[PDB]
DNA sequence: CATGTATTGAACAGCGACCTTGCCGGTGCCAGTCGG
DNA sequence: CCGACTGGCACCGGCAAGGTCGCTGTTCAATACATG
């Protein structure tokens, strides 16, 4: 008998495939285009950008256009997966402290306008934690579009401490065409701000001392690798290799006031009760694609110990899998005979509307 | 008929208070949103979220809550409250189409209920929801005391509450879940004041011992203890602020104050001529500093928090004008006052259902010592301890009352009507 | 009281219409006989999925790979092995990476082999502890080759030192010198298709040491691991074995175009006790830095036997830094019997230059981290070393120090024994410099943790290994503290007692697995191509154990080959055969990372 | 794995038929203070399923 | 004018007496209930689910003979790929450096 | 031409260990009946 | 609205029981290889 789905409406990029899965069958990037003067999603749309304006329906991790969103859905089921939803029980994910009116929007349109059978809203970071390996730790979780710190004991994600930098993979896009600029490339529009992202998730790192990495890259030749674009002409970066991701541990350096991700961690920590946080300092978990700079982990080992009382293990875990531990997370909760039992069915809707959600999701 | 689906009304709730303030919708166990009360400032523009606390140039640390646990700067406070109940909790807005990089009143929904200090007077309570009127346009209102919330979170219809606060110590006495008015005791002897005591005492050690706050530490390796601290320190292209410093060492006290301190549990106070004696030979607990500095604490341990107990065993004041705390406001006197506030034949079934609330009953020991006091400052009379709370997080208390109350479907007859604002101005008073 | 009044009053108690409450009711979850679809099928794994879907897309093709168009992979601390699996051999570059730097590799630490420059005796200046060594193995010798009946002069050392003591160089320029050699011109542009002027392999080498921009060079392997030792920062190595590969492809594979990267395959050939987070590091550079379209993994002695075509046998590859030891059998290294020694060809250079030094060679001043006495010492203990003992007496001969910039000096010099027991350190390994090989072996790159229970090492184990840190260091902790108090103690042994203390533990206790194991030796790897390696190691076998001596045999190389390429030859031979599937696809690592090196490989990573 | 009985109750008995689910909409709810005041809250409603 | 009444008062004391005594301690045992509950359901599901995230990884019997299969089929691949190279034909690419 | 074999790759059958919830004896706290 | 007394349900540790799962084992047609 058939499976259920796993839908993640990420703000960058969506992912769907059947639960049971370890990895999604489609990703694609969560574009709307409808026309200037029919509309096209994803690599389409980015494709006839020349006569389509283009939006996100996703900002900041949250869903902010449903008459958009709605076609997201649409092209997922029935472009990329080819399957009609009318068939399997779908499970969505859903960023962090999202308003409850988005829990009750997407209730009701995966019903209202897909016939789904039964149907399950699951809070992102606790996804990520269950595909990290275990029941307690802190999610770092890192996308496109957001960065939020939620901290999770016997798998119930405390609200209260959760802390949300406002800033996160796009954000270090922006940033890195601004010190290329700087340094003399040009990269103002869109089919560039395109090569950029990829320049993004090749060359860059995360330094272990920044401080030491700004004074010895004045004379290193290692440094500076070199990168082809599209149009044949070849591109060299050096230091902004760092500064990229640096931003994410100084946001000062892109010019906000936020605390790192580090002390954002700290703190979440530090709001949870006494007696937990011995777990969560032995539990930090990774997540979501800005995460996936190389030695991410070993500069938050390092913030991490720095900020800590010197007798706490700070353990940092990093799965190969952290760029999709979110759908991944679903796709195992899905596909547990326990998942019947936890899901909405549309004879529940039925009569009880879409704050339904509010009961059964939790 | 049976055509509605299967919800009420999503109430929320708010709770401001000196060191913390908590919001987020009725029927859920914890708030969704509680927040530092000091909120920054930089060049004209405010900023909230202890996300949004670090070092800059104008960086300036306020609250718009006074020590009297009121609101003493509403423009601040309406945007406090904004940040809360509209940017965090509704639907975003979209961007504009051009500025996403691709191309080249909102509280109609939601009633508000909200959370007063116990003694909070009339004229701030009418401009509370004359606040709430005009800047949310919210649809219904309705204004309730901590005690009566609290004593909610724990169940009790009728109970005393103890409320070991921030800023302040309460007692009150809530019957039928009004408060006894007669019955309100208050004092400074709370959170803060420990803190106080603790900086005093850090001040006064052989060795002074300084307080260096988490921000001011760029690396830190461990020492012995009592050794001088291997670190290396910040520095930055402008003056840290007084208050900016203060608010980052409280951090600091707080960690002090959950891992170390401990109120004496013993029989007889600590200053009883063994006790302090058997203290100095006890195994102590240890902490760290952001400094790293490595340190056992023996005695003190209890004599920072004793003299709220007894004032005898005070410390003096860092702050010379900080006058010292009198025996009337010593816990044990609170509460004496406070049930003799209260009609004599109510006191047995107050002292049946005892109600702590307040992040400084998190004191180890605490629940221990007001049992005590309880038993020996009436004798013949049983006692039993409740936390308020769902949970081992007895933080919450006063908010997870409010979560309740505006849940029950008997409750939605009694909030104040936009239509009843509207027309009469002043129903909050009244009303109650 | 009042009654109708209040409602008369319009006051009205009321519900309205409102449940008792509005607190969530939640039903318990039972969990009684629980079952989980969760990866249950192939169907499901994406590893095994993409692998499905590409056999049925074979077969659609058959009813109707290329080897030009996959790359094989072999690195090392000396050399890298890289060319087509086409290719009927690899081209062999040293894999070191020279850059722009301030301080040359000569500047920056003390002088090879290591002396106390200045000390108040010349037992001092080589230390006592290594000279009372050296004084032993000399006697050893001469007590061994008088039982073999040999011709010994009792003066031959001192026939060697006084000469070397008295000589003194000659010196020679144009035609006088037999070669008109070259230097690396650094300031030339690169024509492979790249800005930076970055200089690998032979090239590098010959790089002067006053070039007028100074070079540095850098290795991102040593004694067969990543080379931590050298490099202030992860990054740093990463990005130089990236750069050193990445010029490989473009300088000796003639992929100039980086843009048609994408179509290649790869085959990489790890050690048989392997680091992991080498594994996933090479992995992650064949696919985010040249994006290559696959890449698989074989085990260096896995690779041996597929080099040779043998089913089972006990494969010993003597490398530059690393020897290491697995038995084969049954289409797997048996997992127990890998051990790992860290010692090689390298160690026998250092070591006969020190023997040569204590001795009197003539170029006292000589220090082996300096390019061109580097070259020297290498020429030298490729022409003159040897384990055959025989055809041995004083003999005089000659080389030449073409220094850079300054004139060709030419040394006559003596031998006598220092030979012979340099090589035979593989049998009293304290002889060679062993201090600082475990120096920084945790200092960039952590230990090999489990991707979720992150204290627990997940690097490979192997009981022989383990009996050899015990004959090092005599051996409730966790398994983190266990790991580390292991990584402290460096791994060496006689190589016969490595060679047995393999076999034993490949076999399990069966003395006719062992007498399959001890008949099948296979020596590979360019330290074995010593000559009379094999045969002096065959000795040194049946000396120990009697009771298998007619049974113990050993044969260097396979098929006619190099002891150097038969792991090479042996990858392309696992590229082009049709029943791997092996490979790791770029698609797999972009969405699974290392995870699906795990469900692909043809052992338990 | 999957069978008949219990441990299969929802995968059982879920719908799978295409036919649709009853429209909802933000509908509003006259709300009335025990002072006798009506007031309106936003609340979801849909229309009457039919008489059997 | 308006909320003077003792009307007004009964009826203000009567509904909260009885939203203090019968709804309040209701709706307290079915929360702190529904939490337990939602608790242990949670912790549950967690224990499952974090279990087969790493079952894949756990050895096995059958996973074991099937990987030994594997080895042992492309060991035997291998040794065909030299008979066709040795026996077949002697198709050995014999080759030299020329220098 | 085409006799003859152990092994292969797989479907199918068998057994005990395992995790979890039901039913059980018992201690305890509680809502409800009754009198006032 | 209130308390004393009663029958009842919540909770404790405990043993009996379920199917899933992993370990164990027999049997089949098809295969590469050998003598013949
Ligand atoms: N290997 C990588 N290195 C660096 N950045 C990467 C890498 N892979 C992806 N990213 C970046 O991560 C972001 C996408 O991550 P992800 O899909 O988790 O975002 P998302 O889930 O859509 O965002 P959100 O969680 O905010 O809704 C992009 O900015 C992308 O460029
Ligand atoms: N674990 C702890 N142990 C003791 N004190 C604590 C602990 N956690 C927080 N505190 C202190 O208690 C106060 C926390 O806020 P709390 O809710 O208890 O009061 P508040 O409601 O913010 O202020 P108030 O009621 O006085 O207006 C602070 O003074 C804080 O430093
Ligand atoms: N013709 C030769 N005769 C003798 N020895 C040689 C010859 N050529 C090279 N060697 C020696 O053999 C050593 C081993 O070379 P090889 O290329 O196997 O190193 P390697 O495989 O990189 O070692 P590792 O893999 O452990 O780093 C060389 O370092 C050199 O000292
Ligand atoms: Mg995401
Ligand atoms: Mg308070
Ligand atoms: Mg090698």
């Amino acid at each position: 008998e058939v499976a259920a789905l796993v839908i993640d409406n990420g703000s960058g990029m969506c992912k769907a495939g059947f639960a049971g899965d370890d990895a999604p069958r489609a990703v694609f990037p969560s574009i709307v285009g409808r026309p200037r003067h029919d509309s096209y999603v994803g690599d389409e749309a980015q494709s006839k950008r020349g006569i389509l304006t283009l939006r996100y329906p996703i900002e900041h991790g949250v869903v902010t256009n449903w008459d958009d969103m709605e076609k997201i859905w649409h092209h997922t089921f029935y472009n990329e997966l080819r399957v009609a939803p009318e068939e399997h029980p779908v499970l969505l994910t859903e960023a962090p402290i999202n308003p409850k009116s988005n829990r009750e929007k997407m209730t009701q349109i995966v019903f209202e306008t897909f016939n789904a059978p039964a149907f399950y809203v699951s809070i992102q970071a606790v996804l990520s934690l269950y595909a990290s390996g275990r029941t307690t730790g802190i999610v770092l979780d890192s996308g496109d579009g957001v960065t939020h710190v939620v901290p999770i004991y016997e798998g119930f994600s405390l609200p209260h401490a959760i802390a949300r930098l406002d800033m996160a993979g796009r954000d270090l896009t922006d940033y890195l065409m601004k010190i290329l600029a700087e340094r003399g490339y040009t990269f103002s529009t869109t089919a560039e701000r395109e090569i950029v992202r990829d320049i993004k998730e090749k060359l860059c790192y995360v330094a272990l001392d920044f401080e030491q990495e700004i004074q010895t890259a004045a004379q290193s030749s290692h440094l500076e690798k070199s990168y082809e674009l599209p149009d044949g002409q070849v591109i060299t970066i050096g230091n902004e290799r760092f500064r990229a991701p640096e931003a994410l541990f100084q946001p000062s350096v892109l010019g906000l006031e936020s605390g790192g991700i580090h002390v954002t961690t700290f703190n979440s920590i530090m709001k949870c009760d006494v007696d937990v946080r011995k777990d969560l300092y032995g539990n930090i978990v990774m997540s979501g694609g800005t995460t996936m700079y190389p030695g991410l982990s070993d500069r938050m080992q390092k913030e991490i110990t720095a900020l800590a009382p010197s007798s706490m293990k700070v353990k940092i875990i990093a799965p190969p899998e952290r760029k999709y531990s979110v759908w991944i997370g679903g796709s195992i909760l899905a596909s547990l005979s326990t998942f019947q039992q936890m899901w909405i069915s549309k004879q529940e809707y039925d009569e009880s509307g879409p704050s339904i959600v509010h009961r059964k999701c939790f | 008929a049976d055509i509605y689906g299967g919800d009420e009304v999503s109430a929320l709730v708010l709770d401001p208070g000196y060191c913390n303030t908590r919001a987020g919708f009725a029927g859920e166990e914890m708030p969704k949103q509680v927040i530092p009360s000091f909120y920054g400032h930089v060049d004209g523009r405010d900023l909230f979220g202890d996300e949004v606390i670090v070092p800059r140039a104008g960086f300036e640390v306020r609250n718009y809550m006074n020590r009297d646990s009121m609101v003493e700067d509403w423009d601040a406070a309406t945007r406090v409250w904004e940040y809360l109940l509209v940017q965090r909790l509704q639907p975003p807005r979209p961007t504009p189409a051009s500025k996403n990089g691709l191309n080249v009143k909102p509280l109609t929904e939601n009633p508000l209920l909200m959370t007063e200090a116990p003694w909070n007077t009339p004229k701030a309570r009418e401009k509370a929801i004359e606040v709430v009127m005009e800047n949310w346009g919210t649809p219904a209102f309705w204004l309730s005391r901590t005690p009566v919330l609290a004593a909610f979170a724990a169940g009790k219809a009728t109970a005393l509450v103890i409320d070991v606060g921030g800023a302040n110590t309460s007692v009150t006495a809530i019957h039928d879940g009004m408060v006894l008015k007669r019955s309100i005791q208050r004092s400074p002897a709370a959170g803060v004041w420990l803190s106080g005591q603790i900086r005093s005492m850090w001040k006064s050690q052989d060795p002074p011992v300084n307080v260096v706050p988490t921000f001011m530490v760029e690396n830190k390796k461990p020492v012995e203890a009592g050794a001088p601290p291997d670190c290396r320190l910040r520095n930055f292209g402008f003056p840290i602020h007084d208050s900016f410093r203060a608010f980052e060492e409280e951090r600091v006290l707080t960690e002090f104050k959950e891992s170390v301190v401990e109120v004496w549990r013993g029989p007889g106070k600590y200053l009883n001529p063994g006790n302090e004696d058997f203290a100095k030979t006890q195994p102590g607990r240890v902490f760290e500093f952001p400094d790293g500095s490595n340190q056992m604490w023996r005695e003190q341990r209890y004599r920072v928090a004793e003299g709220m107990w007894d004032e005898t065993a005070a410390y003096p004041s860092l702050n010379p004008d900080e006058a010292a705390i009198t025996k009337a406001q010593t816990i044990p006197a609170l509460i004496k006052a406070a049930l003799d506030g209260v009609d004599v034949d109510l006191r047995p079934n107050l002292l049946g259902n005892v109600v702590v609330t307040g992040s400084t009953s998190l004191l180890n020991g605490f629940n221990d010592r007001l049992n005590h006091e309880l038993t020996n400052m009436y004798p013949g009379l049983k006692i039993k301890l409740h936390a308020a709370g769902l949970t081992s997080e007895r933080r919450f208390g006063a908010w997870i009352g409010g979560s309740i109350l505006a849940s029950l479907g008997t409750f939605h007859q009694m909030w104040i009507s936009r239509k009843e604002y509207e027309e009469n101005g002043a129903g909050i008073v009244e009303k109650r | 009281v009042s009654e109708r009044v209040l409602a008369r009053e319009g006051l009205e108690r009321t519900d309205n219409g409102m449940r008792q409450t509005s607190w969530p009711e939640v039903q318990p979850i039972n969990q009684k006989n629980y079952y989980t679809d969760y990866m249950k099928r192939d169907d499901q794994i994406l590893s095994l999925r993409l692998q499905n879907e590409a056999n049925r897309e074979r077969l659609v093709k058959t009813a109707q790979m290329d080897p030009s168009k996959i790359i094989v992979i072999h690195p090392g601390s000396q050399n890298l092995r890289i060319g087509f699996a086409s290719d009927a051999l690899p081209k062999t570059i040293p894999m070191v990476l020279g850059t722009q730097y301030s301080q040359t590799e000569s500047e920056m630490h003390e002088a090879l082999p290591r002396r106390q420059f200045e000390g108040r005796t010349m037992e001092q200046q080589y230390g006592e502890e290594w000279v009372k060594k050296y004084q032993k193995m000399c006697s050893d010798l001469k007590v061994t080759m008088r039982a073999n009946k040999l011709k010994v002069l009792p003066n031959s050392k001192d026939l060697v030192v006084n000469f070397n003591r008295r000589t003194e160089p000659e010196i020679i320029s144009q035609h006088n010198d037999p070669l008109q050699v070259e230097w690396t011109n650094v300031n030339k542009a690169p024509e492979d298709g790249t800005t930076q002027k970055v200089f690998i392999g032979q090239q590098a080498l010959r790089i002067a040491e006053d070039s007028s921009p100074k070079y540095k060079l850098w290795w991102p392997i040593q004694h067969g691991w990543l080379n931590e030792d050298d490099y202030p920062t992860r990054a740093h190595l990463f990005d130089d074995l990236e750069m050193l590969l990445d010029r490989a492809l473009r300088r000796e594979l003639g992929l100039t175009k980086k843009a048609d990267w994408k179509q290649y395959s790869c085959v990489i050939v790890i050690p048989d006790l392997y680091d992991k987070r080498y594994v996933e590091l090479l992995l992650h550079l064949c696919i985010e830095f040249f994006d290559l379209s696959r890449v698989a993994f074989i085990q260096e002695s896995m690779a041996a036997t597929f080099g040779a075509g043998y089913t089972q046998a006990c494969v010993v590859d003597v490398g530059a830094q690393k020897t290491s030891i697995s038995c084969v059998e049954d289409g797997l290294v048996i997992e127990d019997s890998r051990v790992n020694l860290k010692y090689g060809g390298y160690d026998v250079t250092e070591t006969f230059i020190k023997m040569m030094l204590y001795d009197n060679f003539p170029y006292q001043d000589i220090n082996l981290r300096r390019r061109h006495d580097f070259l020297l010492a290498e020429e030298l203990k490729m022409k003159y070393c040897t384990l055959s003992q025989a055809n041995i007496s004083v003999q005089a001969f000659d080389f030449h120090l073409r220094a850079p910039n300054q004139p060709t000096r030419k040394y006559q010099f003596k031998f006598y024994d220092e030979v012979i027991l340099a090589p035979m350190g593989f049998y009293d390994p304290s002889i060679f410099d062993n201090s600082t090989k475990l120096r920084g072996r945790r200092k960039l790159i952590d230990r090999s943790y489990n991707a979720y229970d992150v204290d627990m090492p997940d690097d490979p184990t192997s009981s022989a290994q383990l009996a050899i840190l015990a004959m090092v260091q005599p051996s409730q902790r966790s398994a983190k503290e266990i790991a580390a108090e292991r990584d402290a103690v460096l791994p060496i042994a006689p190589l016969d007692v490595a060679i047995l203390t393999s076999i034993q533990h490949a076999a399990k206790g069966d003395e006719k697995k062992v007498r399959e194991l001890v008949g099948s030796i296979m020596v590979v790897g360019g330290g074995a191509k010593i000559p009379h390696f094999a045969p002096f190691l065959e000795e040194k076998l049946k000396i120990r154990r009697p009771d298998l001596a007619d049974r113990i045999l050993v044969s260097r190389s396979a098929r006619e080959m190099d002891e150097q390429v038969v792991v090479w030859k042996g990858a392309s031979v696992f590229a082009k055969l049709s029943t791997n599937d092996s490979w790791v696809t770029n698609y797999e690592y972009k969405m699974l990372g290392s995870r699906c090196i795990y469900m692909k490989l043809l052992w338990h990573y | 794995k999957a069978n008949q009985g219990a441990i299969n109750a929802g995968l059982r008995a879920l719908d799978r038929s295409g036919k649709p689910c009853r429209k909802w909409t933000r509908g509003t709810f006259q709300m009335k203070s025990f002072t006798g005041v009506v007031w309106e809250i936003p609340r979801w409603t849909a229309p009457p399923r039919p008489k059997p | 004018l308006k909320f003077q009444s003792k009307g007004y008062n009964q009826i203000y004391d009567q509904i909260w007496r009885d939203l203090a005594r019968k709804d309040v301690s209701k709706v307290f045992r079915l929360a702190t209930d529904s939490y337990a509950t939602k608790a242990s359901n949670l912790k549950k599901t967690a224990i499952l689910a974090s279990k087969e995230a790493k079952r894949w990884q756990l050895r096995t019997n059958k996973g074991t003979k099937d990987l030994q299969a594997r080895a042992k089929r492309v060991m035997r691949d291998m040794m065909g790929f030299w008979k066709r190279n040795e026996r077949e034909e002697r198709d050995l690419r014999k080759a030299a450096e020329r220098l």
